[PDB]
Formats: structure tokens, C-alpha cells, sequence
RNA sequence: GGGCGAAGCCAGAGGAAACUCUGGUGGAGGUCCGUAGCGGUCCUGACGUGCAAAUCGGUCGUCCGACCUGGGUAUAGGGGC
RNA sequence: ACUGGCGCUGCGGGAUGAACCGAACGCCGGGUUAAGGCGCCCGAUGCCGACGCUCAUCAGACCCCAGAAAAGGUGUUGGUUGAUAUAGACAGCAGGACGGUGGCCAUGGAAGUCGGAAUCCGCUAAGGAGUGUGUAACAACUCACCUGCCGAAUCAACUAGCCC
RNA sequence: UAAACGGCGGGAGUAACUAUGACUCUCUUAAGGUAGCCAAAUGCCUCGUCAUCUAAUUAGUGACGCGCAUGAAGGAUGAACGAGAUUCCCACUGUCCCUACCUACUAUCCAGCGAAACCACAGCCAAGGGAACGGGCUUGGCGGAAUCAGCGGGGAAAGAAG
RNA sequence: GUUCAUAGCGACGUCGCUUUUUGAUCCUUCGAUGUCGGCUCUUCCUAUCAUUGUGAAGCAGAAUUCACCAAGCGUUGGAUUGUUCACCCACUAAUAGGGAACGUGAGCUGGGUUUAGACCGUCGUGAGACAGGUUAGUUUUACCCUACUGAUGAUGUGUUGUUGCCAUGGUAAUCCUGCUCAGUACGAGAGGAACCGCAGGUUCAGACAUUUGGUGUAUGUGCUUGGCUGAGGAGCCAAUGGGGCGAAGCUACCAUCUGUGGGAUUAUGACUGAACGCCUCUAAGUCAGAAUCCCGCCCAGGCGGAACGAUACGGCAGCGCCGCGG
């Protein structure tokens, strides 16, 4: 018979593999389609999450109670060091689809680049790329190297260059680089090999790739949660107290017939490290990084137009389990799946942003700074200072600094 | 124009709150929410703002016995007003309406939230303050 | 271990008497709360190839009485009790 | 009730199946059949098979048997009966469609059309004192009835095949 | 002889507004239900009717009474009492909205030790037919070693000659 | 139905479908298939309540009614009752109907029925009975096989790694309100829309912890009871002694963020155009066309491929290519 109330069903069965994701990264899956009146530029770029803040800023959208008006929003930041190009892939339309033509890499790989290709470092002789390294510098090698560019340009349909990011820049443990394929838009062929021909060995900062208030998608792999059962995994509701064997389940997984469990049915399980992507992220900010032209620039970070204080995106005493982040970052508007130093994929979007929820532009007047290690209240060390005055050990170093 | 932001409801059906008003009502107690949908268990919940359906269960005997339309106007749930500031109050506090949405009574005892000033022009002139 | 405080008694006051009122004393009761004991309400809890062929946890009923209990005796099957 | 069968019975066919159809049985070789089949599963039409019917945006496809009726179709195919037509059919395009009489009794207007009876005559090319629309009612249209242009076949009612 | 078992009925007429029948005829009985009480733990119809309690009440209370089928050693009351049945109110709260987090012991992995229930063979489905709900058969979908933690849809699971 | 059979209905008759009613039967089960309802949860049907696209009206507008394509999505909170049903309150776009062993008890619960105790009414001489009322009454086992959920692995490419492709499977978004249009069209008036646009919400989904809230044995830091170490100081025990505040982490529509594009077409309305010298959306040939359908986006990634890297000694030690060398 026919269930007495209706309800909506528990879950969404369009992500069922609930399952740990086979990768760590976060993979792309769909590129931008590709035009060649563009000009040429890269769809993608990796970072990792840094943390979470809030900001001030004034809303221009006319018609809302909160038009000219002041609004306090959560932000991610995500530094995102320059990306390095060691590589470029070919590939061409078969109809039973896209398959890698040829592939060649850079001369000159980096250090970090290559443990990529290791699962002992520590133990390896380091001796990935040696012989491919080579056939750069003979002449046999050299013409090997053009045929393979020629080839590439006449008979491949998307080109794709194979960047990594760079550990040494980044306050984390882990110090081997993530490579990844990024496709490249919007132009002939010819017109890209040559532009990528070009940034083989380079850096690629991420204001070339992504620009101000503009909305992108985030790709990555969520926090993991261990096994979990249907009540967390799927929130069904709780059985009531009352029950004998267990009220945290689901009390029926099936009629009689079809004598199957059912794929549909909630389960317990994996819960989280899922591959997930969110699209429609707004760029708030893409920062400077530190500099050294005379002494180390901060403000760059932190100030905005109204704020006008020499303070980096730092909280005080650091963001919590990362680190301090001293490249350039992307600030995006709202959430991010990950923990803390996840590695993060950066997208294009592709949808076209016409709506006023896009296209807006977004003007900063203050940037929270306070501790995250606690209930922080205190935007700067020097505003601490100043509130506090000298302290007792500031007097008893103060003794000994005469 | 400018619609209302969703807000922490806070009020279940079956709350009692006060009455606000000099309509000699003492409490009002929530029976509905106006605009509820629904979900399969899921109680009817209203916030500072929203019209409501309530019983008074004290106060003057003419006015007990019936369904009469009510606004809330103070809320003991913190919310947040799209500036950061989460605001609570120190009662869940209520004025009794019509259906166009004037009050029966005449005054308006504490504040009223911003919220349900701004949404019921006839409940914010009476409105000694707005919090 | 506490609570209530029956009769009996003392003092004071009011009364013509009959007697009445107040403060103490006294310590009754198949009396009350509640240990040990005895019992076994609910969780329809635990367990349910158990610790256990009836147990365990909490919560409970009663706890000076038709009370609890050892040993010795008597009643034996269409019989006992 | 009658005969046969299954029970007690295997085998060929009915995809499958106690009972249907063929045929009943020692172990084998060759030949030929039954009922049933012969695109491929899967033996056999891999015939230069014959004549038609049928298009389904739920086609149909073999005893028992495993799904359908009344009622419809200007789908198509046959058939039956009747009718018109070179004294010019049919269909299209274009006219008259009246007088008594805005006939009698119904009346508050019902005038040809809210209703009851009867169907007159003349003009003729025809006209119902009206098949319908409609006007409060008039009025204005249309039909059945005839005429002109048009120059060869057409119209109607049934019926039963497949299909819907 | 009923503080023995027990039992305690129908049709006619009738009061000066009407309405009922105090009151009388008969049939019948041994007497024909008195005092009381009630939709009661006793009322089918029935969620009876009215009032109250609620926004809304097949619940509760009060009242009514031709009561299927109330009733006097048991009827009706009435304090105290009750791990008895029921209804409402205040207070209280994770019972709930609507779930979350923490702790102990498990479960989990390891060293050692080490059972039992049950077992035709076994173990992926759809439809068909069939002892009319197949794991096996027919037709199709298909089918890839060895396993771990869970799970309760199936095995018309086990338990017991319903 | 003011006229008018057929907008909407349909008497007298008559043809069907369905198995969500109750019967009829007794084929399976009596060496047992756990018997009502509710809770939870999934899926399916359509005979569509709402929502999308439409045709019709006795469709002026608003509202409503009939029908078509259509099951994508939704169809709620409560009082009484064990109830299924029922009824009322209130919200709502709507509060449609059903199946799955009258889905679902090694999922629960045990209110009901349906054991043993007991009371009442009626029946019976009685024991006792009552699809009459009432009260109290043990809900056992998974560690097996499969299914499903996750987790290692396995076949082949010489080994091993990096980066990838996509067969196939899943799939997701939904509905409402306000402003404007606009007191506008329409209408005598009363009343009273819609398209574009803007601002928001509901249900659902996927996340996340900056903020707010919850937790808190960091057993972090104060306070405090009883006890104990002769006292102070410093501590400990009381199965977490109690309590205030509490980092990190986890976590809440109880905080915050995000949720999407095409194609062929259905119904339907048309174009050209015969059949049938006229007409005709249809016969041939064309057009527009949707919450449906398929794909995209998104999730997984084949006993399915690709490109590329490095490929085994300081000693006799392995390996690759060349020779069609024996
Ligand atoms: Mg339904
Ligand atoms: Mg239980
Ligand atoms: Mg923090
Ligand atoms: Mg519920
Ligand atoms: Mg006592
Ligand atoms: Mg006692
Ligand atoms: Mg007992
Ligand atoms: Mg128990
Ligand atoms: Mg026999
Ligand atoms: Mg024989
Ligand atoms: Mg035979
Ligand atoms: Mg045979
Ligand atoms: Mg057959
Ligand atoms: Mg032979
Ligand atoms: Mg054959
Ligand atoms: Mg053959
Ligand atoms: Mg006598
Ligand atoms: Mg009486
Ligand atoms: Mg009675
Ligand atoms: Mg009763
Ligand atoms: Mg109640
Ligand atoms: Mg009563
Ligand atoms: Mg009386
Ligand atoms: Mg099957
Ligand atoms: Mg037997
Ligand atoms: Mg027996
Ligand atoms: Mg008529
Ligand atoms: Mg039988
Ligand atoms: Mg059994
Ligand atoms: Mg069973
Ligand atoms: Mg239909
Ligand atoms: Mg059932
Ligand atoms: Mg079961
Ligand atoms: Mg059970
Ligand atoms: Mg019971
Ligand atoms: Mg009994
Ligand atoms: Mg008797
Ligand atoms: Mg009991
Ligand atoms: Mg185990
Ligand atoms: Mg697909
Ligand atoms: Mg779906
Ligand atoms: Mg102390
Ligand atoms: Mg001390
Ligand atoms: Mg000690
Ligand atoms: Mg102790
Ligand atoms: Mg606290
Ligand atoms: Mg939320
Ligand atoms: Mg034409
Ligand atoms: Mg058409
Ligand atoms: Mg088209």
C-alpha cells in the first residue's frame, strides 16, 4: 500500500558512489568549450585553501533592501603561487573520443616538479627525465622535438599544457608538486602551440588566468568524515527512543518484493573526501603576495581603500592548522570543500555570467584580521599594543635592553 | 521595493508570547505560521515579522475563545541582519492584526524589531521604539 | 534515623456552676518519610546459544507488625495444603 | 451423461506446461513420414514461388492459449442498391428565392422560423404561406427551388476486409 | 420460608390552552422494578442530546433518561488511603521541531584461546508457464579470483510433528 | 440547460474496464509463510489535486468548469479515536487516488484483536458462553548465502610511475510571494489581469565553520562541598564530586555559501498542397512547440584504451636493440 504521508526523498542519488574519491586532487572533467576569436588563455589554475574570513563591503544592487548599504561576508582565501609550465599534450577527436597524440616536456624540469614521479623520493636516484632532457640539446633530439610540434599543429584539436605548483613557496610539509593539465582557449591551433611553445619553463601567475569579480567554480575533494551511519550520511530522521536494537537507522530498507535491497535505499558508510564541484565563485580579491623593493610590503594584502592599515591577509597569530600565507591569493566569496591545505582546482565557468548577481563590482572597505585561534579581538599587533600598554614581561625585557 | 531576508525562526507552533498591545490580551499562543508550506513532521516556525494565527489563553474573556491574525514583533532567537550583527530580545513579544494587517490596538509596548517595522507600516507608527 | 502527636498529668487565665481557653508534659498507633530486611511497580531498560532453565541496573511497595527468618515437628497424590 | 486421456506415459510439435496436436517405447543402422515447421538463435525455402490486402506517434503474427466489447472513421480496398447527367451533370464562382400574406388560432412582438392544424393559387426560371442563423420585434442573411459561366462523368445510402 | 436460589409484563380511556398521565378498565403474572443511580467498569442504536473544557475533542466532566440489557446484603453515599483505571491545569523538560557533541565499555585490529544454531544441492535478475509468488526449468538480461566492516530486502531464514 | 439534445449534464436502455471494496470458491500453505494499525524508508502506477504546454465554455476581466500531452516535482501542521476510515481546526500552489505478501514486527512499537487473573450486563439449573463493554498481561536468534552500502584487491598492457580519455551506470532541482506593468487591458459598474524586468522566500540538494549557537575530560583556568596528606603552600579521592567561563575539533536553515545549457519532438496551433477542376495542418513536403524524453553540467570509471618517464653491476651481473646468426 501506498506510504500515508508524502515526503521528499532523503539525498540525492545524482552523487551515489558515496565513496572515497580515487583521487586527491579534484580533476577538471569539462573544460571551457573552446572559441578561436578569443585571445589565448589558460582555463584553470591549482591553489590551496588557506582559511576562512569575513569582510565589509558596500552592495550597488538597486531594487534590494540592502542597496547603499553596508553587508559583513564570509570569504575563503586560497593562495595560489604561480603555476609552472613544464609541459604540452595534444589531443585529437576520435569518435570514440579525445586520445593523447603526443606529449612533450620541458627542458630543465624542477626539483619539486619530479618527486611528482616518485613514490620514494628519499630512496630514488633522481633519475626521471634525465635521458629525455637530452634530446633538447643534439640536433638528432632537436628535429625529433620540431616533428613533434609540427605534428601537434596539424593534427591536433585541443592542446593542453601540463603545469605544477611550487612547495617551496607554500608553509606546508608536503614538498611534492601537484601537476595538472590545463587547457588552452581560444585560438588556432598553431596560435597556441606558439603561446604555449613560449611558457615552457615559466611562471604563470594567477592574475593571468583569473580576474577581479569575476565568478569561477571550485573543484576539490571535501572533508572526510570516517564511516558514518544513515542518520549523518544521509539525514533520515531518528527512530524514536523507544526502540529496541537501535534508533539511528533505517527501519525499512525494502518491501517484500522486489526481494533486493534497493540502490536507493540510505546506507551506512564512507562519508566525505568526495569529489565535488561548486560552481559561481566570486573573486573578491586577488592579492599581491609579498614584496622586497627596499623593505618587506604587506599592506598589499589586508588595506583597502577605506582601511588604509599596513596589515597582510595573516590573521593575528597565523591561520589556524595552515600556516602564514605570503603569495598571491584569490579571495572567493563564501565556502570551499576541504580541510585546511587541501588543493584546490580553479575553473572558468562555463555558463555565461549575464545576471546582476555577476558582474557586479565588488569594493572592499575592511578585511577581518582578528585571531581564529579563539575569540580574537584585535585586527593588528600594534593596535594590541596600544590598547594594553606595556606588559610585564615587555618591562622585564625592557630591564635587560636598558 | 525590497523583500525580508530569512531570518532564525525560533517560534515553533504551540509558543506562548506576549501580547504587546493595550487590546487587554496577555499572551498570544501560535497556532500557525502564515505562508508555511510544509514538510512531513516539521512544526510551523515564524520569526520577528511574520504573520501568525493565535489564541489568546489570558486576558480579557471576549477576545479567548477565538483565532485572531498577530504579528511578532520581538523574538527571544538570536538572528543576523545582514550587517553581522546578530540581535536577540529579551521576550518573544506579538500585537494582534487584521487581515490587512493594522493592529486591533492602538500602542505598542518595548520595542519593535526592525524587521517587522519595516514589513508592517501600520504596527510601526505605533511603535514606541525600533530596535 | 527522623515526622505527626492519642489518652493520662502540671501550671496559668476565664467562668455562678457545667465547664472552657492557652502553654507545657506525655508518647499511642495493623500511623507517616526512610535504612537493613522482606517484596517486586515501571522502563514493556539490560540479557535473551545469558552471569542466570528467571538474572542484572535504575526506579519502586512495605519497613512494630495479619512483620522477617533458622532449626525441629505434622499434613502425601484424587491426597495434602 | 458419453468416449478418450492423465493418474500409470516416455517420445516429436505447442518457446515453457500432468491432460492439447502427432504418435505410444527392447538395443541399433538405413530410408520415409505425422503433427509442426524452413530470416538468425535452430535442422529445413539461399524457390529469380503465385495473386492480392495492410502503415499503426499502444501495427500484426497460428487449436487449447494465455487479453477485449458496443459504437465510430471523408484511411484504403472490394461489393449491393438507387439516383443525376451533352434536353449538359457534380463541385466551384455569380443572381432571383415573390403577391395576396406582416396567411388562420395562439398575442404583449412574434411577420415563414417559442407553438396547433392544414400546403391555396398565379408569376413563371423558381420560391417552402418556409431547412436554419438572427433581430425585443422589425429588419438583414442562408437553405430547397431555379438560372448563368463552366464542358465529362458524378452523387447517395448501405455492406464487410485490413488498419485506426 | 427470598440478608434461600431466584424473579419483578402489555394494550385502552382519563386533569378547564395544549402536552403527559397522577387516576381507572381489562389480558396476563407469583409480583409486575419501590428508594435510588446511569450512555456508569453496565446503553446495541451511539461519535446519544444539551452545557462546559479546546482553534479544533469518537476523550473528560456536569445534566437528561421508555435504561438493547440499572437497581437494592446489596443500592446510594463519604473522609483517609492506593507501584489500581481515566481527564484537565501549573511547573518542568531533547518526547518532539531537529538533531549535534562528549565520556565509559564494546564492536574494530592484534597475541593467546576458542564454541553453537543451522546445512538436499546451492545461492545475480525480469517475464513465462508451473501445486495459481522460482535459486535451479523456458525465453531474455548477463556472468571475473580471494576477501573486510556493516546491513537487515530475500532465503515464503531458524526455533516447536500449529 | 431563460431558447438550444450533446458548453456542461444524461432518463429509459445497453457495452465495457479495474482488482485500492465486499462476496463466491477452496488450488498452495496446519512436522507454522508471525495475525491490525501507527512509525520509518524506498520505489512504482495514473483513473492529474497543484505546477509546465495546450484545446473548449452558457470563457468580458477575475474566478470556475470540461478535455488533451503529461507522473518531472510536490501533496503539510494539529484536537478526538488503537483505529484503517471519519470529522473538525489552520496553513497551502495543492493539501489527488492507489500498488509493492491488505510493502515494511531477526526494523520498532504493542494502543487493538486473540491465551491464562478480574469486574459488569445479557444468556445458561450449572460448569460456562457472548464479531458486548472494561482493566492487567515475557515481542526471542544473524557470525551463513545473496541483495545493498562502503573497503582492499584481482585479469591483461615486460616491471613501475605520472598525466589523461570515456564505454557504461547514476543524475536534480522545485514551488511561491512582493514591486513594476497597473487601478492598466476588460467591464455599465463592482471589480480586475498577463508578458518582459527586479527583489526575495519554500521544499530539496551539495558543502562549509569567518561569524552566532551547541558540545567540551585540552580534565585548560578560576570558584566551591565532604574527606585526606601535621599546617601553610602544593595537591589528591568522591566510578567526570559539583559548578562558571572555555581553545581546538566536530556541528545547526540554530550560522554561512552554491545549485546551470542544448537537441529531437508531444499535445496543440499553423504553411504549402493534392486526394475530391473548391476546400483541406497531411496524403508527399514544411514551421513553431513544452515541469515530458535524450544529452550536456555533475558523480563513478570496463577482464576498455592513450601519451609520456625511468627501467636493476662496480662487479661478473643482470637487461635492451641490432643478425632470422647458428
Ligand atoms: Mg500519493
Ligand atoms: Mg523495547
Ligand atoms: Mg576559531
Ligand atoms: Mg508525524
Ligand atoms: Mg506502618
Ligand atoms: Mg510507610
Ligand atoms: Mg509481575
Ligand atoms: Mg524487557
Ligand atoms: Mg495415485
Ligand atoms: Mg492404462
Ligand atoms: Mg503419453
Ligand atoms: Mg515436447
Ligand atoms: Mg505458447
Ligand atoms: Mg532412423
Ligand atoms: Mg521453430
Ligand atoms: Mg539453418
Ligand atoms: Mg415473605
Ligand atoms: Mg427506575
Ligand atoms: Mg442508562
Ligand atoms: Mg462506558
Ligand atoms: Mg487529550
Ligand atoms: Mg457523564
Ligand atoms: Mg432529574
Ligand atoms: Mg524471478
Ligand atoms: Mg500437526
Ligand atoms: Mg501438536
Ligand atoms: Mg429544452
Ligand atoms: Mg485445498
Ligand atoms: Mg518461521
Ligand atoms: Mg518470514
Ligand atoms: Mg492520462
Ligand atoms: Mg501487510
Ligand atoms: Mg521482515
Ligand atoms: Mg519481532
Ligand atoms: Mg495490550
Ligand atoms: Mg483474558
Ligand atoms: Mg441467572
Ligand atoms: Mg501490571
Ligand atoms: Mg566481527
Ligand atoms: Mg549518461
Ligand atoms: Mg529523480
Ligand atoms: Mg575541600
Ligand atoms: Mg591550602
Ligand atoms: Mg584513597
Ligand atoms: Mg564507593
Ligand atoms: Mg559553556
Ligand atoms: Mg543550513
Ligand atoms: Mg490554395
Ligand atoms: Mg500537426
Ligand atoms: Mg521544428
Amino acid at each position: 500500500s501506498h506510504r500515508k504521508f508524502s515526503a521528499p526523498r532523503h539525498g540525492s542519488l545524482g552523487f551515489l558512489p558515496r565513496k572515497r574519491s580515487s583521487r586527491h586532487r579534484g580533476k577538471v572533467k569539462s573544460f571551457p568549450k573552446d572559441d578561436p576569436s578569443k585571445p589565448v588563455h589558460l582555463t584553470a589554475f591549482l591553489g590551496y585553501k588557506a582559511g576562512m574570513t569575513h569582510i565589509v563591503r558596500e552592495v550597488d544592487r538597486p531594487g534590494s533592501k540592502v542597496n547603499k548599504k553596508e553587508v559583513v561576508e564570509a570569504v575563503t582565501i586560497v593562495e595560489t603561487p604561480p603555476m609552472v609550465v613544464v609541459g604540452i599534450v595534444g589531443y585529437v577527436e576520435t569518435p570514440r573520443g579525445l586520445r593523447t597524440f603526443k606529449t612533450v616536456f620541458a627542458e630543465h624540469i624542477s626539483d619539486e616538479c619530479k618527486r611528482r614521479f616518485y613514490k620514494n623520493w628519499h630512496k630514488s636516484k633522481k633519475k626521471a627525465f634525465t635521458k629525455y632532457c637530452k634530446k633538447w640539446q643534439d640536433e638528432d633530439g632537436k628535429k625529433q622535438l620540431e616533428k613533434d610540434f609540427s605534428s601537434m599543429k596539424k593534427y591536433c584539436q585541443v592542446i593542453r599544457v601540463i603545469a605544477h605548483t611550487q612547495m617551496r613557496l607554500l608553509p606546508l610539509r608536503q614538498k611534492k608538486a601537484h601537476l595538472m593539465e590545463i587547457q588552452v582557449n581560444g585560438g588556432t591551433v598553431a596560435e597556441k602551440l606558439d603561446w604555449a611553445r613560449e611558457r615552457l619553463e615559466q611562471q604563470v601567475p594567477v592574475n593571468q588566468v583569473f580576474g577581479q569579480d569575476e565568478m569561477i567554480d571550485v573543484i576539490g575533494v571535501t572533508k572526510g568524515k570516517g564511516y558514518k551511519g544513515v542518520t549523518s550520511r544521509w539525514h533520515t530522521k531518528k527512530l524514536p527512543r523507544k526502540t529496541h536494537r537501535g534508533l539511528r537507522k533505517v527501519a525499512c530498507i525494502g518491501a517484500w518484493h522486489p526481494a533486493r535491497v534497493a540502490f536507493s535505499v540510505a546506507r551506512a558508510g564512507q562519508k566525505g573526501y568526495h569529489h565535488r564541484t561548486e560552481i559561481n565563485k566570486k573573486i573578491y580579491k586577488i592579492g599581491q603576495g609579498y614584496l622586497i623593493k627596499d623593505g618587506k610590503l604587506i599592506k598589499n594584502n589586508a588595506s583597502t581603500d577605506y582601511d588604509l592599515s599596513d596589515k597582510s591577509i595573516n590573521p593575528l597569530g597565523g591561520f589556524v592548522h595552515y600556516g602564514e600565507v605570503t603569495n598571491d591569493f584569490v579571495m572567493l566569496k563564501g565556502c570551499v570543500v576541504g580541510t585546511k591545505k587541501r588543493v584546490l582546482t580553479l575553473r572558468k565557468s562555463l555558463l555565461v555570467q549575464t545576471k546582476r548577481r555577476a558582474l557586479e563590482k565588488i569594493d572592499l572597505k575592511f578585511i577581518d584580521t582578528t585571531s581564529k585561534f579563539g575569540h580574537g579581538r584585535f585586527q593588528t599587533m600594534e593596535e594590541k599594543k596600544a590598547f594594553m600598554g606595556p606588559l610585564k614581561k615587555d618591562r622585564i625585557a625592557k630591564e635587560e635592553g636598558a | 521595493s525590497g523583500a525580508k531576508f530569512r531570518i532564525s525562526l525560533g517560534l515553533p507552533v504551540g509558543a506562548v508570547i506576549n501580547c504587546a498591545d493595550n487590546t487587554g490580551a496577555k499572551n498570544l499562543y501560535i497556532i500557525s505560521v502564515k505562508g508555511i508550506k510544509g514538510r512531513l513532521n516539521r512544526l510551523p516556525a515564524a520569526g520577528v515579522g511574520d504573520m501568525v494565527m493565535a489564541t489568546v489563553k489570558k486576558g480579557k474573556p471576549e477576545l479567548r475563545k477565538k483565532v485572531h491574525p498577530a504579528v511578532v514583533i520581538r523574538q527571544r532567537k538570536s538572528y543576523r541582519r545582514k550587517d553581522g550583527v546578530f540581535l536577540y530580545f529579551e521576550d518573544n513579544a506579538g500585537v494582534i492584526v487584521n487581515n490587512k494587517g493594522e493592529m486591533k490596538g492602538s500602542a505598542i509596548t518595548g520595542p519593535v524589531a526592525k524587521e517587522c517595522a519595516d514589513l508592517w507600516p501600520r504596527i510601526a507608527s505605533n511603535a514606541g521604539s525600533i530596535a
